[PDB]
RNA sequence: UUAAUAGGGACGGUCGGGGGCAUCAGUAUUCAAUUGUCAGAGGUGAAAUUCUUGGAUUUAUUGAAGACUAACUACUGCGAAAGCAUUUGCCAAGGACGUUUUCAUUAAUCAAGAACGAAAGUUAGGGGAUCGAAGAUGAUCAGAUACCGUCGUAGUCUUAACCAUAAACUAUGCCGACUAGGGAUCGGGUGGUGUUUUUUUAA
């Protein structure tokens, strides 16, 4: 279970810190469009489900 | 009720008729008051006339302490002064109409009027059908907590000494002698229990009031034209709070022994001692034994009356001892003399608890734990068998505890990263607890209660004392996350997310706030302790305990406490527990809800808004299922709104073999009387009707690792 | 083996009251004042009041077998002065000096959250 | 003044003697606190003995410091009222009745520069104990503040406010007192607090002040032996 | 109640003596 | 024709111990019930009226009444001024900021008159805890403690109207320009930044 454990939140980690940084990395369109993201944003696979959502 | 205006100095139940309803209308119509002022005004209507009486019997006293006289040829007055029998006294005639009533029915009757008064003061809930529409005499046991049948000897008449005992002096005072040796009876077994009991009736089983014209007097087979009965059955109201008092308090030690005292020790003779306490007191006192088998009260009646009224009775309650046996007795020390009102084995339970619960805190963990709180089925006085040390065959041995850090925002937001991290909790958990505390053993076990969820993992705590301990994670993210599943799921998925968090909240959120509950309530209703087991236990010989989940018993077998009418709260195992299998014949889950108010005895009590709400639920959820086939039983209450928690799942066909078998149970015992032979059949399995049957033996016998 | 009181000073600007007590309060087990061990009015918040009144509680409290006293003392408060006088710290020196087992000191002087207008008037007092 | 000089007062004529010493009757009697509490031993006290004892015994509060019975000095600006519900043997079964903090702590707490924030409700139990609870937190600077000052603006401190409320309803709604006491013990419920209100502003010395029980229901025996976790006497032969 | 003066007229049209047995005695 | 770093109004998020009507808390004062004990309690520079063995003062569990918001309280905030410090809701009102929205001179000064106007005072009801002009009474010994003590009317609070006076001070008409640097604070706005924060509920 230990390394089971530690794997996991290993490979997590990563890709969470992937994500935010994707995020508020002043995402540009090719037209010229910057997105906006929010503090405290990580991922935007959430951004659009909140589009979705409302 | 069972009320009628036959004789009761016999020792039917009975005497109050219409006439002395309706002559009490008349008199009350023309005054009642202290005051002489009407209490009945002549424009009422049928509901306001009726109210008003039943209220009056409530609670002016008619019987010790106050009197009415009314004129009925002079307004109607009711007197502070008693004569100590129930008087209800006609100038105008100089008949007091009451005559009839005994003492011990008046408090009876009185208790009636009472807890209908609070019926039809109910505004929540409707109790026409109760008050009027269900019969509460159709059985002793369902009607009276304890039932002892008393077989007087010599019975082609009664033996010289019991018909010398009834003598000259009391032909004129007790024209029969049947009348006499009632009073005799409640008057010994009354002054014998005492607070021990609420109320108390003699019956005369067996007694004829008409006979042909060729005879001169009714003919009993047994009396033989000397006494008009079979036999006498002594029927009790008892009070939990006092029923299993090991010693009965007596009057205290004086220079000059006293009158009190002089009828206590000559009324229990030997059986009288005059004995000291811590307190320092000196009284005089007598003592019992416990018994798992039977009450303190058989014993008090059996020596009793044995010592005043005939040393040839025979006194035997056989029913209510096969039911104490039914109920589990545990392999502790003492357990045979232990009673079964006693939850000390449950205690030590808690205590063992108390010490782990300290050493948890102590503990440094990256997060401040909030709070650890029990949820165990012992923690709520409810396990099918008591906890024994190291008896750890018993499946109700490692007891459920929610352990809940405090809020934080560093949760992993993937849900099996959030357990993974729970996980990773409870590991460091073991860690430091092996090394400060080695006395303590620990290991891990995977759960899959909740469908799907296949990554839980939960610490199993053996504590030093013998006792099994399961810690499980609460997290504040992990209820939205199951809030974001559903949302996320595809429609014809979405019926099946909303199942897995259905069973998430009955196990972490609601489940908390089901032992919190029922254990407080559980102290006021000393005998739902014993009967819960004994239901469970019924369930689980007809194999009805594996698709039910164990709340739903609990909240089946509450119902007859919190919603009493038209019956009294029990105060018997065997009283209770058939109250229970009747509601279940009775219930029409299809059309019928059952919605509780987990509240002591008279807040939290559902109120008008609450309560329409709940039905406005059952209407809807029948509007779609108005066959029942999803859902069958709808049990909802203030911790439960929605109604469908703890009954989702049920096959129909578990769902109508629970109606199925209390129905026959209560036509069986409709059929034949309560007894031994009944007993053993309404508790033995079929196995018939099942289609295939297989039977199974384990390598070991598990009893003894049990605890039983 | 260790029985406890509480040991209540009262320590007014015109005399001192040290009243000792069981632990919730109602029983009274002694209660001596500055006047109670003076001659005259004047000296009654003086020190030396305090400490006879003082030590005359002590042999008291080791008569009915209280050997621990928890000291609550406070001042008249009020519209007053917040901060015990003299003669109450004197009498808990006294205390120490019986040998009586101090538990704890506070001071449970009533602090107003909203006080009456005081005797003294808007020229003032204590001229 | 008990001088010759003094003059006579009018009470001095009507003298009642001391014939009986009042300890001669009084009996002692052991206080135990619930098992909540990790010391169940909080001393002793004394009656009249029975002419009854209980009358009296029944009503009993003590207030006595949580360091006595937690055995941590951590808890010594905190105190408990403990009301005598029963009695057997000599032994005063007691439940919560209160709690505050002493004088000079809240003194020392209250300081200049800062603003005080102070919230109340009334909230009932599971158990139907109606209670009061009084919470006080105070503001604090940062790492980096150069302000001498802390001061929140009075939108901050009504925002504040509604967030503590919302916290101690629902602590003592979904709780039991004994269950709330246990929280009370190792102070957890501030830091909830102090969580809450984390996004909003930096806050200081969160308490909750004082715990008032504003009413009781019917008393109940069986829950009270439970708490604390039946004896025969004595023949005499 | 409203709901309970009619469940009494129910209640006692369901227990009215029926009157041609009346007749007869 | 401009759209005055004239002005009006709008609209957006804030901001305030600004105002009124309800509502909640809070100790403290006095009084009352119960509870344990006993000789003084009170007050002064020193004393005496006064209360007290029907239990004073003091101890605790409460309850009732009327005022009023300590500590947090700062060369800080709001209001034309006088003034305004507990929580929550309702009613409207207002300064500043933002505006690539709107009128187009609508402005400055000023008589009579009007509104507001601390505390005290007046008419007629209510309330009356505390403080308290007046009046009563104790003591009238000693100069740093030399005018104190007890009872206390009107008043202190409020309702509907009068009275319109303050060292109601920048001891200092109003409107509008220009004529030095410096950094503390309050409200708003703009940019940057990394700590505190935090996550698909919202905010």
């Amino acid at each position: 279970l230990k390394e089971d454990i530690h794997t996991h939140m290993a490979i997590f980690e990563q890709r969470e810190a992937q994500a935010q940084e994707d995020v508020q990395s002043s995402i540009v369109d090719e037209d010229g469009f910057t997105l906006v993201v929010g503090k405290n944003t990580k991922s935007l696979n959430s951004i659009r489900k909140k589009i979705l959502n409302k | 009720r069972g009320f009628s205006s036959n004789m009761s100095h016999s020792g039917s139940l009975g005497g109050f008729g219409t006439f002395e309803f309706t002559i009490l209308m008349a008199a009350l119509l023309n005054g009642g008051g202290i005051n002489s002022n009407k209490i009945l005004l002549h424009g009422f209507s049928s509901y306001q006339l009726f109210k008003g009486v039943i209220k009056y019997l409530a609670t002016m006293d008619l019987c010790h302490d106050g009197h009415l006289q009314f004129h009925s040829n002079p307004a109607s007055k009711y007197i502070d002064e008693g004569f100590q029998t129930p008087t209800l006294f006609d100038k105008s005639t100089k008949v007091n109409i009451l005559t009839k009533m005994t003492v011990s029915s008046y408090q009876i009757l009185k208790e009636y009027a009472g807890e209908t008064l609070r019926m039809l003061n109910n505004v929540v809930q409707d109790q026409f059908s109760n008050i009027f529409l269900t019969n509460i005499s159709r059985f002793d046991n369902l009607k009276y907590d304890l039932c002892y049948d008393v077989q007087l000897p010599l019975g082609n008449n009664l033996e010289t000494s019991l018909a010398a005992t009834f003598g000259s002096m009391e032909r004129v005072k007790f024209i029969t002698l049947e009348n006499f040796l009632a009073h005799k009876i409640t008057n010994v077994a009354r002054y014998a229990l005492g607070d021990r009991i609420k109320y108390i009736q003699i019956e005369m089983v067996g007694q004829k009031s008409d006979f042909p014209i060729t005879k001169r007097k009714v003919y009993s087979n047994t009396g033989g034209n000397h006494f008009n009965f079979d036999f006498v059955r002594v029927k009790l109201i008892v009070n939990p709070s006092e029923c299993d008092k090991l010693v009965t308090k007596g009057p205290a030690h004086s220079e000059t022994m006293s009158t009190e005292a002089a009828v206590f020790k000559n009324f229990w003779g030997i059986k009288s001692s005059l004995r000291r306490f811590k307190d320092g007191s000196i009284t005089h006192c007598c003592v019992w034994s416990t018994s798992s088998s039977e009450p303190i009260i058989s014993s008090i009646v059996n020596f009793a009356l044995q010592k005043h009224v005939s040393k040839k009775a025979q006194i035997s309650n056989e029913t209510i001892k096969k039911f104490h046996n039914f109920l589990p007795l545990p392999n502790l020390p003492s357990s045979a003399k232990t009673s079964v009102l006693n939850l000390s084995s449950f205690f030590n339970l808690k205590k063992s608890f108390d010490d782990l619960y300290k050493i948890i805190f102590q503990m440094k963990l990256p997060l401040s734990v909030k709070s650890i709180l029990p949820v165990g089925s012992a923690f709520r006085y409810t396990s099918l068998c008591q906890p024994v040390p190291f008896a750890y065959s018993d499946p109700d041995f490692f007891q459920d505890v929610i352990l809940e850090f405090e809020t934080s925002p560093k949760w992993p937001d993937e849900i099996t990263s959030l357990e993974k991290a729970k996980t990773a909790f409870l590991l460091k958990i073991q860690e430091e607890l092996s090394a400060n505390s080695s006395t303590y053993r620990s290991f891990f076990s995977r759960d899959e209660s909740i469908p799907y969820n296949l990554e839980i993992v939960t610490l199993n705590i053996l504590t030093p004392e013998g006792y099994g301990f399961k810690f499980r994670v609460l997290t504040e993210r992990d209820e939205i996350l199951y809030l974001r599943a559903i949302a996320n799921a595809r429609n014809e998925l979405k019926p099946e997310l909303e199942a897995t968090f259905l069973k998430f909240t009955a196990k972490y959120l609601a489940s908390v706030r089901h032992t919190r509950t029922l254990e407080n309530i559980s102290h006021s209703y000393q005998f739902y302790s014993p009967v819960v087991r004994l239901f469970k236990r019924w369930l689980d010989t007809h194999l009805l305990l594996g698709h039910i989940t164990d709340e739903l018993a609990e909240l089946i077998a509450i119902k007859p406490f919190v919603d009493p009418a038209p019956y009294f709260i029990p105060g018997s195992l065997e009283n209770g527990f058939l109250k229970v299998l009747k509601f279940i014949s009775q219930w029409n889950w299809k059309d019928d809800p059952l919605i509780l108010d987990l509240v002591k005895p008279e807040s939290e009590r559902l109120t008008l808004a609450q309560y329409k709400g709940i039905q406005m639920n059952f209407t809807n959820l029948r509007n779609s299922d108005p066959n029942g086939t999803h859902l069958q039983f709808f049990v909802a209450s203030k911790n439960d709104p929605s109604g469908i928690l703890y009954s989702s799942g049920i096959p129909l066909p578990i769902a109508t073999r629970l109606t199925a078998l209390a129905k026959v149970a209560v036509n069986l015992l409709q059929t034949h009387g309560l007894n031994q032979q009944t007993i053993n059949l309404l508790f033995t399995p079929g196995l018939k009707d099942y289609d295939f049957v297989v039977d199974l033996r384990t390598p070991i016998g598990l009893k003894s690792s049990c605890g039983i | 083996s260790q029985v406890f009181g509480v040991a209540r000073i009262y320590a007014s600007f015109n005399d001192t009251f040290v009243h000792v007590t069981d632990l919730s309060g109602k029983e009274t087990i002694a209660r001596v004042t500055g006047g109670m061990k003076v001659k005259a009015d004047r000296d009654e918040s003086s020190p030396y009041a305090a400490m006879l009144a003082a030590q005359d509680v002590a042999a008291k409290c080791k008569e009915v077998g209280i050997t621990a006293v928890h000291v609550k003392i406070r001042a008249t408060g009020g519209t007053r002065t917040k901060t015990p006088g003299p003669g109450g710290q004197a009498a808990l020196r006294a205390l120490a000096r019986s040998g009586l087992r101090i538990g704890r000191i506070e001071d449970v002087t009533p602090v107003p959250s909203d006080s009456t207008r005081k005797k003294g008037g808007r020229r003032g007092r204590r001229l | 003044a008990v001088g010759k000089n003094k003059r006579l007062s009018k009470g001095k004529k009507g003298q009642k003697k001391r014939v009986v010493d009042p300890f001669t009757r009084k009996e002692w009697f052991d206080i135990k606190a619930p098992s909540t509490f990790e010391n169940r031993n909080v001393g002793k006290t004394l009656v009249n003995k029975s002419t009854s004892a209980s009358d009296a015994l029944k009503g009993r509060v003590v207030e006595v410091c949580l360091a006595d019975l937690q055995g941590s000095e951590d808890h010594s600006f905190r105190k408990i009222k403990l009301r005598v519900d029963e009695v057997q043997g000599k032994n005063l079964l007691t439940n919560f009745h209160g709690m505050d903090f002493t004088t000079d702590k809240l003194r020392s707490m209250v300081r200049k520069w800062q603003t005080l924030i102070e919230a109340n409700v009334t909230v009932k139990t599971s158990d139907d104990y109606v209670l009061r609870i009084f919470a006080i937190a105070f503001t604090r600077k940062q790492a980096n503040q150069v302000k001498r000052h802390s001061y929140a603006q009075s939108s901050h401190i009504r925002a504040i406010r509604k967030v503590i409320s919302e916290i101690l309803t629902k602590e003592v709604q979904g709780s039991t007192l004994a269950q709330l006491t246990s929280k009370l013990i190792p102070e957890v419920i501030n830091k909830e607090i102090e969580n809450a209100t984390k996004d909003i502003f930096p806050l200081q010395n969160i308490h909750v002040r004082k715990v008032k029980l504003l009413k009781q229901p019917k008393f109940d025996v069986g829950a009270l032996m439970a708490l604390h976790g039946e004896e025969k006497g004595k023949k005499v032969t | 109640s409203n709901i309970f003066k009619l469940q009494i007229d129910e209640l006692l049209e369901q227990v009215k003596l029926k009157q041609k047995h009346v007749l007869k005695v």
